[PDB]
């Protein structure tokens, strides 16, 4: 009778950029949603496919934890069927998606005096990506139809380029952690229940 | 009770061709990429092809480019590897494998083997 | 490619005692490792994948730990059950390339 770890996930000191997002596997506990659900202190909560309310009667194979930190604008982009540059370059989600977004704002902790910039999101890519892919390369983006030999010159891109976050900035410019529950269900172990 | 099975292996001539099939049952086949290996007798693990959950991009070794196709049929549950102008070093047991993760998992497509089959056994000779 | 080399081909121990595997990369695969046991005539079975991650079913004996490239396996209970071959494979890119292995055996 052990609960899930949830502060490690939460309450957690440092926060992933959004194309180096993170993940954590959670299993064999005793899982209780209705700390999170009614806590009061998200901004968003939004659970595609099952039911927030009072649906913590159920049991699944395994739950994956993704979490990351975006601006406030980009919030409405992690979700399925969105189109932008974080949707496309940095997280995507399946059409199909199943499980729960939590985003809270995060000024107090991740906005700097002169700008933080520790979080770093994709402007460039040559396609879009597939549900959950995960891009770590630093490959400069060529633009033109010259060769770039490696070097950021005419049409040569770094495509990976920081965010700007301050504690002036209005809700859109400021940042956001976000906590993304996925939700597997197989058929042997069902260890997640969380009475 | 999650499961694979592979079918198809046997002896063969050189220079002929083979087909393998591997048939999933206890969990959605359309999410998930799939790969072969084979293992030579008395030798160790060798990787051999890749396709991805959509079957968008395919990717084999060097050892087998341009000889093996590798494709999925998701509406029956099963994947195929054709092996064409197969040579004597070609003799091994050959295993279906699925990879953790729903799509690609958490980077490129590409993640750690959970569930294994039980593998067939091909001999090339004459 | 990336070249994945497993050294020592051999290993022996005695039950009670703590082992350690190790391997080897040739560029960089970030976290993207996996383990596989293999006993004689049986289907490897994965162990610990992400290089840090246990399997459900596994017991809480076997860890793994490593980043960048290179890499260990620790089991710190040898179990009558726990003598096999070990692999180590990369999932970073194409083509994925696995380990020679090693062997553990017993001592008397
Ligand atoms: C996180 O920390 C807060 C502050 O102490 C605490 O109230 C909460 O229970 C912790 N866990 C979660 C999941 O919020």
């Amino acid at each position: 009778t052990n609960l899930c770890p949830f502060g490690e996930v939460f309450n957690a000191t440092r926060f992933a950029s959004v194309y180096a997002w993170n993940r954590k596997r959670i299993s064999n506990c005793v899982a209780d949603y209705s700390v999170l659900y009614n806590s009061a202190s998200f901004s968003t909560f939004k659970c595609y496919g099952v039911s927030p309310t009072k649906l913590n009667d159920l049991c699944f194979t395994n739950v994956y934890a993704d979490s990351f930190v975006i601006r406030g604008d980009e919030v409405r982009q992690i979700a399925p069927g969105q189109t932008g540059k974080i949707a496309d370059y940095n997280y995507k989600l399946p059409d199909d998606f199943t499980g729960c977004v939590i985003a809270w704002n995060s000024n107090n902790l991740d906005s700097k005096v002169g700008g933080n910039y520790n979080y770093l999101y994709r402007l460039f890519r040559k396609s879009n990506l597939k549900p959950f892919e995960r891009d770590i390369s630093t490959e400069i983006y060529q633009a033109g139809s010259t060769p770039c030999n490696g070097v950021e010159g005419f049409n040569c891109y770094f495509p990976l380029q920081s965010y700007g976050f301050q504690p002036t900035n209005g809700v859109g410019y400021q940042p956001y952690r976000v906590v993304v529950l996925s939700f597997e269900l197989l058929h042997a172990p069902a260890t997640v229940c969380g009475p | 009770q999650v499961q694979l099975q592979e079918s198809g292996g046997g002896v063969v001539q050189p220079g002929r061709s083979l087909r393998l099939s591997c048939a999933a049952s206890g969990f959605t086949f359309s999410r998930y990429g799939m790969h072969w290996v084979r293992q030579a007798p008395g030798k160790g693990l060798e990787w051999v092809a890749v396709i991805w959950y959509d079957g968008s991009n395919k990717y084999y070794a060097d050892s087998v480019k341009g000889r093996f196709t590798i494709s999925r049929d998701n509406s029956k549950n099963t994947l195929y590897l054709q092996m064409n102008s197969l040579r004597a070093d070609d003799t091994a047991v050959y295993y279906c494998a699925k990879q953790e993760g729903t799509y690609c998992s958490g980077g490129s497509c590409y993640s750690g083997l959970d569930y294994w089959g039980q593998g067939t056994l091909v001999t090339v000779s004459s | 490619d990336i070249q994945m080399t497993q050294s020592p081909s051999s290993l022996s121990a005695s039950v009670g005692d703590r082992v350690t595997i190790t391997c080897r990369a040739s560029q960089s695969i970030s976290s993207y490792l996996n383990w596989y046991q293999q006993k004689p005539g049986k289907a490897p079975k994965l162990l610990i994948y992400a290089a840090s991650s246990l399997q459900s079913g596994v017991p809480s004996r076997f860890s793994g730990s490593g980043s960048g490239t290179d890499f260990t396996l620790t089991i710190s209970s040898l179990q009558p059950e726990d003598f096999a071959t070990y692999y180590c494979q990369q999932s970073y890119s194409t083509p994925l390339t696995f380990g020679g292995g090693i062997k553990v055996d017993i001592k008397r």
